[PDB]
C-alpha cells in the first residue's frame, strides 16, 4: 500500500495548476456514492426508477420520495442528499409555473434543465461582477425527464457543476459506472415503453446484487398521453412479476 | 463540511423520545432524571408541545435548542391559518420543520440543531392518523412508529418487533398500554421518569397526568409476574 | 463539536464555577436572594455597584455569577422586555416568560456560531400572580430549570449538599433566611463571612397586606440580619 | 519537492511579478476541446469539436450566437463562457436599443477585457476559466478576437484554442496568405476552417455529430450549422 | 554478543551463540521485526525512544553475509518511500523521521565503534565494510532529501542532521551528497527557488 | 479456557522452541473441546441453508438460520476486538470467512438489522497472523474455486489491498505472487466492469514495492503487447475501446504501475513512452479509452509541482498528446 497527494488537493474555488477546481471534481464524486437512479428513453415515453431501500417495517416507504414532479409533463429522478435538493426543486417547479404564466405554454425541457442549472451556478461567499448568492456547490445530481413538441421525450443529467448533458439513457448513484455500461449495451434507437419499463428493472437486479420488490424500488414514467405518472406499488409488482418471467425465457 | 453529523450526536445523548400510530389515535412519550431533590416539580412539565388545537411535537435533544423550534412552529401554524384560512396539515407542519433544520447548514454556514423531533396528530376533518420524523439533516420520515433519543436502538428494535400494520392498536387505552412498555425499557426509575400526550381526531388532545401513569405501569407489572 | 458537545459553553459555563457565589432560596411566602463579592481591595467603594444583585422590575429579581459587564448588556434588555409587556398588555410580565426571553438570547449566541457566548448565570426570583412565588435558573447553555432551592459559581456542588439538608417544605421567610446564610457558612472561601462580603434581597408577601414589597438590602440591614447567628 | 507560496490567490503577486492563480485560469483552456477561428475581407468563419460523454450522450455545444452581427466560440469552462457569451449578449442589445447601432467588434473586445479584469483585482473570487474566440461583420470588415481569461483581448486573421490547438495554429500559420484572399466565397472559406481544425485531431474523424461551424460577413448574418447542416464539409 | 565477539573476550562460556545472515537472529524472527516496524511507520505509529528500537536491526548485520539483511532494508525503504514525502503528512510523519534518524545515529555508533577497535588489530569480518557504508546511502539519500523539505520544520532538522553521520563513514557514495547539497544550495543564491520559500 | 498455564517453566519452553515459525506457541490456545463448539455453530448455520431456500428480507429476520447467524456475527466482532485475536485466527480461512461473505446471502438484510460485514470482513485484513497462517489464507483468496461469487468479489479484493499492507515484508515472495496472479486475473473478468478497476487500483499498491527492474519491465511488456503501435487502424480503436475485455485490462493494467511510481524525482524515460502509448487510446471515449484519461490525469496531476521540470523529458510532442484527459461536464 501507500499514498498519492498533491499540494492542491482541498482548495476552495481556486485553480490547480492544471486548471482543474477540485472542490468542484469532488462534488462530482459524490453522486457516484447515493442511491441508484435510472432513466431510459423511447420514442414512446421516459422512464425513471430508484432504488427505495426501506430499512424498516414500521418507517411507511413512500415518504422516501426520490422521483417527484415538476410540472404536469416534467419529472425528475435524485440520488444522493435527498433534503439538500428541496431547494433545487422548489426552484424548477416555481420556474415552469412561472413560465406557463408568462407565455401560456408548457417550459421546454432543454431550458427546466438549464434554468435548474444556472441555480446551482450561484456558488461561492465572493463575488464582483453579478452576485452569486448561496453558500456551497449544490450536493445532488439530477436525472430529468419529460416532453415537449419541438424535441420529442427528452432524458438529461444535470450535474452540480452547473452543466448537463442530454443522455438517451443513464445511470446515477452507486451502481452507475456498471450499470451505465449496461445500457450503453442493451440500448437501441427503437425501444417501447414495455420494453424499457423492463430494461430498467434489469438494471436495477444487477447493481444491487439482490432480489427487487416495491420496497425496495419505484419506478415512474412520462408520456405525452397521460403525463408524468410515478407507478403505484401494484403495478411496479407486476411489471417485476413479468420479469422473473422474461428472463426465465432461456 | 462534515458538522452534521456531529450535531446527529446530541440528539443520541438526550431525553428519549418515543412516538405510536393506532387504528384512530396517536401518542407520544419522553422525558429524563424525575427530579434532583430540590427542583420545581409545577414549572416544566413541558415534555410534549402543543403546536395547534390538533398538533403536538416531542423532541430528543438539547432541550434549550428545541425551543427555538417548537416556536417558529407554532408560529408558521397561525400564518397558515391566517393567509390560508385552514389548519397546518400535519405532514406541511412537518415539512416545515425540517426544513428548517436544513436552511441550518446551507447558508451563511451556522450551526445545524441539536435535536430530532417526533410530531404527530390528525390533519384537519381528515381522521387518518399522521406520525413523522425530523433529524437535523433535513430529512422527514413518516413512520407507524418509532422512537429517536438515548438508548433509542433498544426501543426501536423493541417496537419493531411489537407493532404490526395488519392489528394496529385500535382501542384508545390499549394504544398506550404499549407506548409505556416500550419506555420502560431505558429508563431510570419507572413510571417518575417519563410521561406521555395523547391526540384523537378533530383537536382533542389531552395530555396525561402522574396518576393516569401508574394505573398503568401498576396493571402492567402484575400480567407481567404471571408465569 | 465532537462527541455531541457544546465546547464554547463548557467553556464559559466552568469560567462560572470560578468567578462569584449565589443561592436562591423559596419559602412558602416568600423568596430569598443572595451572593459573595468578587476578591475586594480595602480601597474598592463597597456601598455603591449593588454588582451583582440587580432588580429587573418591581416584582422580579436576578442574582449573578458571572463577568460583569456581559450581564448587563443582557439585563439591560431584559428591563425593557418587562415594560414592553406592560405597554402592550397593561399587566406585569409572568417570570417564565421573562427567562425564556433571555434563556432564548443566551442560546441565541450558543448556535449562531459567529459570535461569543454568555458569561454569567441567573437566579431569578419572582412573583406573578399565575404561579406563585417562583425560582429558576439560567446557564448560558440556554436552559432554565425549577427551584425550591438553588446555587451557581464557585464551591457549588457543596452548598447544593446542605441546602439539601436543611430544607423543609413548610418553611416561612425568616427560616430561609437564615439556611441561605447558614450554608455560605462552608461555601466560603474567606475564613469568617462579613456584612461587606454580601449583597441580599427578598420578595415577601409585603410589609402589610396581601401583597408583593421587593428589598434589596442596604449594607447595615445585613450587618443586622448577619447578627442572627454569622458574626456579632 | 517544490511549494508554492504565491499561488493562494488572486490578490497576490508572485515575487517574479506573477500571478499565479492567473496563469493558472490560462491553463483551463487547454482543459476543453479544440476550436478554430479565421477571416477573409468579407467573413468570419468558426468549426468547433463538440465533444460528448458517452456514445450514449449528446454533445457539449462551443459556439453561441451573440447578436445577428457577431458571435462566438468556448474552449474552456463552459459556466464561465455562458456568464460571458450572456453579458456580451447584453451590450450588444443595448447598443442597439438605445443607439441603434450594430455593437462594434472591437468593442466588445475592449468590453471583456474590463470585465475579465475585473475578476483579477478581487479576493474571493477566482479569474474566468475559458478562453474565447469571437467573431463579427461590424462597420469595419470582418473581424477576429482571442479572448484569454488574463482579460487579453488580441485581434487576428486565425488563431486556435484549446487541447492540441497547436496543429491549426500552425497551420493557419503557413496559409495565412491564402485564407484572407478568399473573399466573396463563403463555401471556400469553411473548407479552409475544417481543413485546419483537422491538423489538430489525431485518428479522429469529423462526423455530424462532431462538427459544429458558425459564419457572418457582409450579407450573412451569423448562423450555426450543427447535425446535418454540416455534412457537405465532411 | 556483537560487543564481546571483538577484541575482549570473545567467550563468557559460549562463543557458542553464531552471527550470521541476520544477527543472533532465526531467518522468521528478523523476517517478523521487519513486518512490524513497516507496521509503526505506515499504519500503527507505536514507537518510543527509538534510539533503542533500532538496535536490533542494527547488530544484526553481517559485513560478511549482509546481502539477504539489505534486501530486507530496501524493500522497507521502498514502502516507507511515499511517506515521507513533502506533501503526505500525518501520524507517521513523526515516527519515519524519529527513525530514520535514531537508525542511522545507531548504525554510524557501531561503525566508530568498530573503527576503534581496528586500531586495536582486530578485524572480524563480522564488522562494517566499507560497502556497508555504500549501500546504506543507496538507499536512504532520497529518504533523507524528501524528508528534509518537510512542512515541519523539526521534522526536516531530525533528516537534514543525517548527512553529517552519512559523510563521516567516508563512503566511496559521498560525492552523491555533496553532488545534491551543492546545487540546492547554488540554485537558492541564485534565487531559483524564490517562489517557495522552504527549499531555500 | 485459552490460558494454557503449563506444568514447568522448563515443560514451556521446551513448546516454544519446538514451533514451526521461528517464532513461539500461539499464546492462548482454544483448547480442542472448544474448537468443537464454535465449529458445531458454524456448521449448524451451514445446516440451515435451506431454511430461507427462497424468502425475503421480512421473512428473514424472523428465521432461525438469521438469528443463529447474527449472534455469531456479534461474537466475531468483539473476538477481532482486543487481546482476542490470536484465538480468532486459524478460523478465518475454513469458517469466519466463507460466513461473513454471507452477503450475497442478501445485502439489503443487512441494511435491516444494520450489520457491516464489509467492514469487518476487510478490517480483518490486519491483525496477528503468523508465518503458517498466511499461506492457507493466500490460498483461500486466489481461489481457483473463484468465480463462485459476484461482486462480494470487489470485496475479496479489498481484504488483499489490507492483508498486503499488514503482512508485507513478511511475505514469501511465492506468496507475494500468488497474490499479484489473482489480482491481474482479475483485470480480465468478464461481466463485472466494476471490479476490472477496483484490481488496477490494487495493483499499484504492488508495482510500489517492486523496484527490481526485470519483474516490472517484464510486466510493461505483457500489458502494452495487447495495444502498442497502431495494431488497429482509427475505426476500429472506437468500436474496440467500448466492447473488448482483453484491452479493457491491458489498459487498467498499464495504467496501474504508471499510477505506483508517484514522485521519482527525476523521471523515469519508461513513463513518458508509455504514457505516449496511452495516449493513442484516451482519445477515444469509450470505457477503456476512459480508464486510461483516469490513468493520465490522476499522473499530470500528481507530477504537478515537479512539473516546472518533467516536462523537458517529454521530447516527444507527445506533451500536446497529453491535453485532452480529463473531461467532465462542464469543460468544453
Amino acid at each position: 500500500m501507500f499514498l498519492t497527494r498533491s499540494e492542491y488537493d482541498r482548495g476552495v474555488s481556486t485553480f490547480s495548476p492544471e486548471g482543474r477546481l477540485f472542490q468542484v471534481e469532488y462534488s462530482l464524486e459524490a453522486i457516484k456514492l447515493g442511491s441508484t437512479a435510472i432513466g431510459i428513453a423511447t420514442k414512446e415515453g421516459v422512464v425513471l426508477g430508484v432504488e427505495k431501500r426501506a430499512t424498516s417495517p414500521l418507517l411507511e416507504s413512500d415518504s422516501i420520495e426520490k422521483i417527484v414532479e415538476i410540472d404536469r409533463h416534467i419529472g425528475c429522478a435524485m440520488s444522493g442528499l435527498t433534503a439538500d435538493a428541496r431547494s433545487m426543486i422548489e426552484h424548477a417547479r416555481t420556474a415552469a409555473v412561472t413560465h406557463n404564466l408568462y407565455y401560456d405554454e408548457d417550459i421546454n425541457v432543454e431550458s427546466l434543465t438549464q434554468s435548474v442549472c444556472d441555480l446551482a451556478l450561484r456558488f461561492g461567499e465572493g463575488a464582483s461582477g453579478e452576485e452569486r448568492l448561496m453558500s456551497r456547490p449544490f450536493g445532488v445530481a439530477l436525472l430529468i425527464a419529460g416532453h415537449d413538441a419541438d424535441d420529442g421525450y427528452q432524458l438529461f443529467h444535470a450535474e452540480p457543476s452547473g452543466t448537463f448533458y442530454r443522455y438517451n439513457a443513464k445511470a446515477i448513484g452507486s451502481g452507475s459506472e456498471g450499470a451505465q455500461a449496461e445500457l450503453l449495451n442493451e440500448w437501441h434507437s427503437s425501444l417501447t415503453l414495455k420494453e424499457a419499463e423492463l430494461l430498467v428493472l434489469k438494471i436495477l437486479k444487477q447493481v444491487m446484487e439482490e432480489k427487487l420488490d416495491e420496497n425496495n424500488a419505484q419506478l415512474s414514467c412520462i408520456t405525452k398521453q397521460d403525463g408524468f405518472k410515478i407507478y403505484d406499488n401494484e403495478k411496479t409488482a407486476e411489471l417485476i412479476k413479468e420479469l422473473k418471467e422474461k428472463e426465465a425465457a432461456e | 463540511i462534515f458538522q452534521v453529523e456531529y450535531a446527529l450526536e446530541a440528539v443520541k445523548r438526550g431525553t428519549c423520545a418515543v412516538g405510536v400510530k393506532g387504528k384512530n389515535c396517536v401518542v407520544l412519550g419522553c422525558e429524563r432524571r424525575s427530579t434532583l431533590k430540590l427542583q420545581d416539580t409545577r414549572i416544566t412539565p413541558s415534555k410534549v408541545s402543543k403546536i395547534d388545537s390538533h398538533v403536538v411535537l416531542s423532541f430528543s435533544g438539547l432541550n434549550a435548542d428545541s425551543r427555538i423550534l417548537i416556536e417558529k412552529a407554532r408560529v408558521e401554524a397561525q400564518s397558515h391559518r391566517l393567509t390560508l384560512e385552514d389548519p397546518v396539515t400535519v405532514e406541511y407542519l412537518t415539512r416545515y420543520v425540517a426544513g428548517v433544520q436544513q436552511r441550518y447548514t446551507q447558508s451563511g454556514g451556522v450551526r445545524p440543531f441539536g435535536v430530532s423531533t417526533l410530531i404527530a396528530g390528525f390533519d384537519p376533518r381528515d381522521d387518518e392518523p399522521k406520525l413523522y420524523q425530523t433529524e437535523p439533516s433535513g430529512i422527514y420520515s413518516s413512520w407507524s412508529a418509532q422512537t429517536i433519543g438515548r438508548n433509542s436502538k433498544t426501543v426501536r428494535e423493541f417496537l419493531e418487533k411489537n407493532y404490526d400494520r395488519k392489528e394496529p392498536p385500535a382501542t384508545v387505552e390499549e394504544c398506550v398500554k404499549l407506548t409505556v412498555r416500550s419506555l420502560l425499557e431505558v429508563v431510570q426509575t419507572g413510571a417518575k421518569n417519563i410521561e406521555i400526550t395523547v391526540v384523537k381526531p378533530d383537536s382533542d388532545i389531552v395530555a396525561l397526568s402522574s396518576e393516569e401513569i401508574n394505573q398503568y405501569v401498576t396493571q402492567i407489572e402484575q400480567e407481567k409476574q404471571e408465569q | 463539536s465532537p462527541e455531541g458537545r457544546l465546547y464554547q459553553v463548557e467553556y464559559a459555563l466552568e469560567s462560572i464555577s470560578h468567578a462569584g457565589t449565589a443561592i436562591g432560596i423559596m419559602a412558602s411566602d416568600g423568596i430569598v436572594l443572595a451572593a459573595e463579592r468578587k476578591v475586594t481591595s480595602t480601597l474598592l467603594e463597597q456601598d455603591t455597584s449593588t454588582e451583582k444583585l440587580y432588580k429587573l422590575n418591581d416584582k422580579i429579581a436576578v442574582a449573578v455569577a458571572g463577568l460583569t459587564a456581559d450581564a448587563e448588556i443582557l439585563i439591560n434588555t431584559a428591563r425593557i422586555h418587562a415594560q414592553n409587556y406592560l405597554k402592550t398588555y397593561n399587566e406585569d410580565i409572568p417570570v417564565e416568560i421573562l427567562v425564556r426571553r433571555l434563556s432564548d438570547i443566551k442560546q441565541g449566541y450558543t448556535q449562531h456560531g459567529g459570535l461569543r457566548p454568555f458569561g454569567v448565570s441567573f437566579i431569578y426570583a419572582g412573583y406573578d400572580d399565575r404561579y406563585g412565588y417562583q425560582l429558576y435558573t439560567s446557564n448560558p447553555s440556554g436552559n432554565y430549570t425549577g427551584w425550591k432551592a438553588i446555587s451557581v459559581g464557585a464551591n457549588t456542588s457543596a452548598a447544593q449538599t446542605l441546602l439539601q439538608m436543611d430544607y423543609k417544605d413548610d418553611m416561612k421567610v425568616d427560616d430561609a433566611i437564615e439556611l441561605a446564610l447558614k450554608t455560605l457558612s462552608k461555601t466560603t472561601d474567606s475564613s469568617a463571612l462579613t456584612y461587606d462580603r454580601l449583597e441580599f434581597a427578598t420578595i415577601r408577601k409585603g410589609a402589610n397586606d396581601g401583597e408583593v414589597y421587593q428589598k434589596i438590602f442596604k449594607p447595615q440591614e445585613i450587618k443586622d440580619i448577619l447578627v442572627k447567628t454569622g458574626i456579632t | 519537492m517544490f511549494r508554492n507560496n504565491y499561488d493562494g490567490d488572486t490578490v497576490t503577486f508572485s515575487p517574479t511579478g506573477r500571478l499565479f492563480q492567473v496563469e493558472y485560469a490560462l491553463e483551463a483552456i487547454k482543459q476543453g476541446s479544440v476550436t478554430v477561428g479565421l477571416r477573409s475581407n468579407t467573413h468570419a468563419v468558426l468549426v468547433a469539436l463538440k465533444r460528448n460523454a458517452d456514445e450514449l450522450s449528446s454533445y457539449q455545444k462551443k459556439i453561441i450566437k451573440c447578436d445577428e452581427h457577431m458571435g462566438l466560440s468556448l474552449a474552456g469552462l463552459a459556466p464561465d463562457a455562458r456568464v460571458l457569451s450572456n453579458y456580451l449578449r447584453q451590450q450588444c442589445n443595448y447598443s442597439s436599443l438605445v443607439f441603434n447601432r450594430k455593437l462594434a467588434v472591437e468593442r466588445a473586445g475592449h468590453l471583456l477585457c474590463d470585465k475579465a479584469q475585473k475578476n483579477t483585482q478581487s479576493y474571493g473570487g477566482r479569474p474566468y476559466g475559458v478562453g474565447l474566440l469571437i467573431i463579427g461583420y461590424d462597420k469595419s470588415g470582418a473581424h477576429l478576437l482571442e479572448f484569454q481569461p488574463s482579460g487579453n483581448v488580441t485581434e487576428l486573421y486565425g488563431t486556435a484554442i484549446g487541447a492540441r490547438s497547436q496543429g491549426a495554429k500552425t497551420y493557419l500559420e503557413r496559409t495565412l496568405d491564402t485564407f484572407i484572399k478568399i473573399d466573396g466565397n463563403p463555401d471556400e472559406l469553411i473548407k479552409a476552417g475544417v481543413e485546419a481544425i483537422s491538423q489538430s485531431l489525431r485518428d479522429e474523424s469529423l462526423t455530424v455529430d462532431n462538427l459544429s461551424i458558425a459564419i457572418v460577413g457582409k450579407d450573412t448574418p451569423f448562423t450555426i450549422y450543427d447535425g446535418e447542416a454540416v455534412a457537405k464539409y465532411i | 554478543v556483537h560487543n564481546k565477539i571483538l577484541s575482549s573476550e570473545h567467550e563468557k562460556d559460549v562463543v557458542g551463540v553464531e552471527f550470521g545472515e541476520f544477527g543472533i537472529f532465526t531467518d522468521d524472527q528478523m523476517t517478523f521485526m521487519f513486518n512490524r516496524l513497516q507496521g509503526h511507520l505506515r499504519t500503527d505509529g507505536q514507537i518510543h525512544s527509538y534510539s533503542r528500537t533500532v538496535k536490533p536491526f542494527v547488530y544484526a548485520i553481517n559485513g560478511s553475509k549482509k546481502d539477504r539483511f539489505f534486501e530486507k532494508l530496501v524493500s522497507l525503504a521502498k514502502a516507507i518511500e511515499t511517506f515521507i514525502h513533502p506533501s503526505n503528512n500525518g501520524f507517521w510523519t513523526k515516527p519515519n523521521a524519529k527513525f530514520v534518524h535514531a537508525f542511522i545515529k545507531s548504525y554510524h555508533g557501531r561503525v566508530k565503534y568498530e573503527e576503534d577497535i581496528c586500531a586495536r588489530g582486530v578485524t572480524n569480518g563480522i564488522c562494517l565494510t566499507s560497502f556497508c557504508h555504500e549501500e546504506i546511502v543507496e538507499i536512504f539519500l532520497n529518504i533523507i532529501s524528501l524528508g528534509s523539505q518537510n512542512k515541519n520544520p523539526d521534522i526536516a532538522n531530525y533528516y537534514i542532521s543525517c548527512f553529517a553521520y552519512l559523510l563521516e563513514l567516508d563512503p566511496s557514495n559521498a560525492y552523491l551528497i555533496y553532488d545534491k547539497i551543492l546545487i540546492d544550495l547554488y540554485d537558492t543564491l541564485a534565487d531559483q527557488f524564490i517562489n517557495s520559500r522552504h527549499r531555500i | 479456557q485459552s490460558n494454557p498455564s503449563i506444568s514447568d517453566p522448563t515443560t514451556l519452553l521446551e513448546a516454544e522452541r519446538n514451533d514451526p515459525d521461528g517464532l513461539g506457541l500461539p499464546l492462548k490456545s482454544v483448547p480442542e473441546k472448544v474448537d468443537a463448539y464454535i465449529k458445531k455453530q458454524f456448521e449448524i448455520i451451514k445446516n440451515l441453508e435451506d431454511s430461507v431456500v427462497g424468502l425475503n428480507p421480512q421473512q428473514f429476520i424472523k428465521t432461525d438460520y438469521f438469528y443463529r447467524t447474527s449472534t455469531i456475527f456479534y461474537w466475531i466482532k468483539e473476538m477481532a476486538r482486543g487481546p482476542n485475536k490470536v484465538l480468532l485466527v486459524p478460523y478465518l480461512v475454513d469458517y469466519v470467512l466463507p460466513f461473513l461473505i454471507g452477503l450475497v446471502k442478501h445485502k439489503d438484510v443487512c441494511a435491516l438489522a444494520s450489520l457491516d460485514p464489509v467492514r469487518l470482513y476487510a478490517g480483518l485484513g490486519y491483525m496477528p497472523i503468523r508465518k503458517n497462517h498466511v499461506a492457507a489464507i493466500v490460498d483461500y483468496v486466489c481461489s481457483s474455486n473463484v468465480a463462485l461469487s459476484s461482486n462480494q468479489t470487489k470485496l475479496q479484493l479489498a481484504f488483499i489491498q489490507h492483508f498486503l499492507s499488514a503482512e508485507l515484508l513478511q511475505l514469501t515472495e511465492e506468496e507475494k505472487n500468488k497474490i499479484l496472479e489473482f489480482v491481474v486475473s482479475n483485470l480480465y473478468n468478464e461481466q463485472f466492469v466494476e471490479v476490472r478497476v477496483r484490481a488496477a487500483s490494487i495493483l499499484s499498491d504492488i508495482v510500489h514495492n517492486w523496484k527490481e527492474e526485470q519483474p516490472l519491465l517484464s510486466l510493461i511488456e505483457r500489458f502494452a503487447k495487447g495495444l502498442d503501435v497502431n495494431k488497429y487502424t482509427s475505426k476500429e480503436r472506437q468500436k474496440l475501446s467500448k466492447t473488448d475485455i482483453k484491452i479493457h485490462g491491458n489498459v487498467l493494467g498499464l495504467g496501474a504501475i504508471i499510477s505506483a511510481f508517484p514522485y521519482v524525482f527525476p523521471l523515469p524515460p519508461w513513463i513518458p513512452k508509455n504514457l505516449s502509448n496511452l495516449s493513442s487510446w484516451a482519445r477515444t471515449s469509450g470505457m477503456t479509452g476512459n480508464a486510461a484519461k483516469n490513468t493520465i490525469s490522476e499522473f499530470k496531476k500528481v507530477r504537478a509541482d515537479t512539473w516546472k521540470f518533467d516536462r523537458a523529458s517529454f521530447n516527444t510532442e507527445e506533451l500536446e498528446d497529453l491535453e485532452g484527459v480529463l473531461w467532465r461536464s462542464y469543460y468544453a
